[PDB]
RNA sequence: AAGAUCUCUCAGGAUCGCUGGAGUUGAUUAAUAUAAUUUUACCAGGUAGAGAUAAUGAUUAGAGGACAGGGCCUUGACCUAUUCUCAAACUCCCAAUAGGUAAAAAGGGCGAAAUAACUCAAUUUGUAUUUCACUCAUAUUAAAUAAAAUAACUCCAAGUGGGC
RNA sequence: AGAACAGAAAUCUCUUGUAGACUAAAAGGGGAAAAGCUUGUUUGAUUUCUAUUUUCAGAACAAGUAGAAAACGUGAAAGCGU
RNA sequence: GACUCGUUCAUACUACAGUGGAUACACCAGAUCCCAUCAGAACUCUGAAGUUAAGCACUGUAAGGCUUGGCUAGUACUGAGGUGGGAGACCGCUCGGGAACACCAGGUGAUGAGUCAG
């Protein structure tokens, strides 16, 4: 038979708009926001990190009956100001991004002077918790360097070390979020040869950063963060319907 | 012969058609605050904390809260006698009732009225109206515009 | 060997169909349902009588295969077989049962509320007349009351003679088989 | 405004809601008269129990 | 234009129906013909295949050509040599089905179409 | 009263129910408690009904179409739009009746101040309690109506538990 | 709808696929980023104690529901697991 | 214009089309390391060479569906009354309450919080 007899699109239900467009987990979303029911007013805020194509997206959201409230929020284009102008997606990048964001949100509060956080890489804080948001928390993924840069920063959101690289090491997490692989990398493939080199890492080439240079330019910018945060109508189709009726008759 | 748990629920609990699929996650937003009066709807996407068949659009006093339970006080009729029965249930089911807004708005609506017409002086009947007779009045119908009917012959 | 009959004039007991539950039953009486030239166009034919229930009755299967096999004989040594159609406008569905405890199985009925046609009869204009006497001879084979009528429609649609005419004049209503379609002006040709 | 109810029958044999409202009107012996002021409420408690009374 | 029809996905299968051994000799086969290990079907293992890209497909392809008829509907295609071939094609945007934020389908005016690809094996 | 639960139990017994006496408490202030009642709010429903072209199961017919046997053709199957009649143990939808919760003073308001080992990031972030304030209808009574307190409640005990 | 052997079944591929599957077992409920299927890690199928629901005399057992004090299991974490 | 979190959970769907891409989304480029496999397809990571073709947005269709409203119909049904009618089956009256499918007409979204770009 025909699957899509008229008799399917009646029956049918369909999953949540954010469901369906594929945005949402849900799941994951009703056992994030619920707090124990004997407490009151305890929001416990999410730390929301979204990894799009070109950057990643780093909000403080809190869940109310009509809609998330967010309460800070930062994009990695804006470490261009902090004069780092290229590697937008990059998990340094995230890094960064979440860092910002967790200073800027201390500095609404005016609890920037009230918790400086930790110095370089390696009463109690405020409290969030790390969203997922529908990307596999793999070993490794970009979700936790943003997690990282938040803590570094101030705030408490509770973790394990398990997925940052190895099943652990520190100094290889340090080296990453200074960005060294990636300039490995670049060392590397101008090694391999001088036509990919500048081929792929083209934008870099024409900002003029040296692989050398990275972590120096990150590592700059990081301190800099830290100090300074049209419809048509039914009697309209009628006649619509009228005039096409007379020229199909005519046409063909 | 046998009457156990779920005994004679076949439609009661059953959803509506194209109400199928997990409880909401806003739903576990809402406020309940001790003596606050809830509803108690059963629910099946959900199994843990389902109640008992009575207690199935039942609604009483909030009296406990736990981490995901919240206890309600309930009237059961017993023969010659209501008591009052402790139904711990977990907050899928559980519904903020209605009944008691109300009342609520009322008090509220009749505060402001009863502080405006005190000020003035002016005495007042803020009691609830609890619609009269109807009054006498007069009624302009056009001569031309009645209509006169009959009962139909039969076919 | 059927039971005599006057017992089943009452309809109570709730209905119990032919089903998954009870399994068993033996066959109804009646499987031969439509008669007459089946296959002719709603233009050719135009006129209709129905024989019509008023009591409640139950109706025995063997019962309407009787009064059916009756009225089409009467048609067929009066008109022939060319000029109309017998469509039996009933059905038994539902059980009997009887003792030698519950009962078990043992026929199947037919329980009509009033005021629903039994037999109807398609046909021509000249034999409607007719048509009603083959009709009036099968009462005869039925339990409880029943009056024969004649209609204002075509036969076999809901709509009045002259609705009929007056949308085929149109061209808004297209045989499509045993009756007519009405063109209701939706999505592309 | 106001209807006149009197009762029109007997003790014996009543439901139990037909002799619950009558209680609540007031007519308990079997020719009793009582005023009642017309509302909503007094109309459909005298519906309730309007097989029994005349009034006007 | 971008709407460019490509190999997306090269499939070969080997089947003996049976038991090890010869299951394992048309593996080895299968790996010798192109690197990439087999894997390998039920319990009612049976059977054997494995998948390809790229360079390495468009090689297993061109020496696969030493017919109208029997290109689907969905504009795809095998042949017969012993073993058997499956070419899956498609234009890019594939992605847009699998990718795990926003699965979902393809326009009908961007599915490859039979007609298309029969004109493609020709041209190629 | 011939209900109920348990019973080597079905002609019994126990224990509840339903009854009398005794007593206290409370009312005795046209009242608040309260009511086999309605009202206004507010729910919860899936039975009568209704449906088959909404799903599942039945179930009678033809019409128009692109796969199987035989010689454009025949029997079809198979589709597509239709059609006749249907279901305690089918359900898109769905009454009436019946049922629940609601209708303020030992309370509620909006504030302050206290107290805690709880809460929260938060000695003030809440909670909850407590203490003070200010003040809510009441000369018909925060909707009617009420031989509405002849009420509560305790004790001791009866008969009854074949019914129609 | 396609692809040696290859047929109605064999495997492989693409398209369509709101459940027509599967969920130990009756039958009814419930379930699709799962409750299903596959995979990883495990043993909370733990000890102690309440408030209680069902039948009901508002006794018992039994089966639950909601917690608490322990100790842990898993997950990145919220959580979830008696 | 666009995005991130959401809300109502089909007026939000589906099917076929057209129209749109400053910045944005995306597709898209690549595999050294983290990572992931049968397969860089996915996933992960690293890019920014191309492109609106798709995703996505917007609009269209005598669209299907979904959704309001009418109309079906005071029909079906029903609470209470009746020393009513009917041999029976069942059916009226008095005081009341009152549907459904089909059909026909309209509709095809609305919106809270935060951010970027002229």
């Amino acid at each position: 038979k025909v699957v899509k007899n008229k008799a399917y699109f009646k029956r049918y239900q369909v999953k949540y708009r954010r469901r369906r467009e594929g945005k949402t987990d849900y799941r994951a979303r009703k056992a994030l926001i619920l707090q124990d029911k004997n407490k009151y007013n305890a929001q416990k805020l999410r730390f929301v990190v979204r990894k799009t194509n070109s950057q990643v997206i780093c909000q403080i959201a809190c869940a109310h009956i009509e809609g998330d409230k967010i309460l800070a929020e930062a994009k990695s284009k804006e470490l261009i100001r902090y004069g780092i102008p290229v590697g937008l997606k990059n998990y340094a990048a995230a890094y960064a991004t979440g860092l910002l964001c967790a200073r800027r949100f201390l500095k609404s509060l005016n609890l920037d002077t009230q918790f400086l956080g930790v110095e370089k890489v390696t009463r109690k804080p405020i409290k969030a918790f790390l969203d997922v948001g529908i990307t596999r928390t793999t070993t490794g993924n970009r979700v936790f360097a943003a997690l990282k840069g938040a803590c570094d920063g101030g705030l408490n959101i509770p973790h394990g070390n398990n997925r940052f690289p190895g099943s652990f090491n520190p100094e290889q997490l340090r080296k990453n979020i200074l960005g060294i692989h990636v300039a490995e990398y670049m060392k590397t493939l101008q090694e391999e040869d001088n036509d990919k080199y500048k081929t792929h890492f083209n934008d870099y080439l024409k900002n003029n950063i040296g692989a050398d240079d990275i972590e120096q330019m990150y590592l700059n910018a990081h301190e800099k963060i830290r100090q300074n945060p049209k419809k048509l109508n039914a009697k309209l189709r009628k006649k619509r319907v009228k005039e096409k009726l007379a020229l199909y008759v005519e046409l063909q | 012969k046998s009457r156990g748990k779920r005994s004679g629920t076949r439609y009661k609990f059953s959803k509506k058609f194209r109400k199928h699929g997990e409880c909401t996650a806003n739903k576990y937003l809402e406020k309940l605050n001790y003596g606050d009066y809830v509803d108690i709807v059963c629910d099946s996407t959900q199994q843990k904390g389902m109640p008992f068949n009575y207690y199935h659009g039942k609604t009483g006093k909030i009296f406990h809260i736990t981490k995901r339970g919240v206890g309600v006080l309930v009237n059961k009729r017993v023969k010659h006698r209501i008591e009052q029965k402790k139904v711990c249930v977990r907050i899928e089911h559980v519904r903020k009732s209605r009944c008691n807004e109300d009342f609520l708005l009322r008090k509220i609506k009749n505060a402001e009225l009863i502080k405006e017409a005190k000020l003035k002086n002016e005495h007042i009947n803020i009691k609830r109206k609890t619609e009269g007779p109807k009054p006498a009045a007069m009624i302009k119908v056009p001569p031309s515009k009645i209509i006169t009917i009959e009962p139909l012959p039969f076919y | 060997g059927r039971r005599p009959a006057r017992c089943y004039r009452y309809c109570k007991n709730k209905p119990y169909p032919k089903s998954r539950y009870c399994r068993g039953v033996p066959d109804p009486k009646i499987r031969i349902y439509d008669m007459g030239r089946k296959k002719a166009d709603v233009n050719e034919f135009s006129g209709v009588v129905h024989l019509v229930s008023y009591e409640y009755e139950q109706i025995s299967s063997e019962a309407l295969e009787a009064a059916r096999i009756s009225a089409n004989k009467y048609m067929i040594t009066n008109c022939g077989k060319d000029n109309f159609h017998l469509r039996v406008r009933i059905h038994p569905f539902h059980v009997l049962r009887i003792n030698k405890a519950f009962g078990k199985p043992n026929g199947v009925v037919a329980r009509v509320d009033i005021g629903q046609v039994l037999l109807s009869i398609r046909t021509k204009e000249n034999f409607v007349s007719k048509a009603c006497e083959a009709l009036r001879r099968a009462k005869y084979k039925f339990p409880g009351r029943q009056k024969v009528f004649v209609s204002n429609k075509w036969g076999f649609t809901p709509f009045s003679k002259d609705e009929y005419q007056q949308y085929k004049k149109k061209g808004r209503i297209i045989s499509d088989g045993v009756s007519c379609k009405f063109i209701r002006e939706k999505g592309p040709l | 405004k106001v209807v006149f109810v009197i009762r029109l029958k007997g003790v014996n044999k009543l439901p139990p809601k037909v002799r619950s409202v009558f209680r609540l009107l007031r007519l308990l012996q079997v020719h009793n008269g009582v005023f009642v002021k017309v509302n909503k409420a007094t109309k459909e408690m005298l519906k309730i129990v309007e097989p029994y009374v005349t009034y006007g | 234009v971008m709407r460019e029809i490509k190999v997306n996905k090269l499939v070969l299968n080997i089947c003996v129906g049976e038991s090890g051994d010869r299951l394992t000799r048309a593996a080895r086969v299968l790996e010798q013909l192109t690197e990439q290990k087999p894997i390998f079907g039920k319990c009612r293992k049976i059977s054997c295949f494995v998948t390809v890209r790229g360079k390495k497909a468009l090689e297993i392809l061109e020496k696969g050509l030493k017919r109208r008829k029997n290109f689907s509907d969905t504009g795809n295609f095998g042949f017969g040599i012993g073993m058997d071939f499956y070419v899956h094609l498609s234009r890019s945007g594939y992605r847009v089905t699998r990718r795990t934020r926003r699965r979902s389908k393809i326009s009908k005016t961007h599915k490859v179409t039979k007609e298309d690809a029969m004109k493609w094996f020709q041209t190629k």
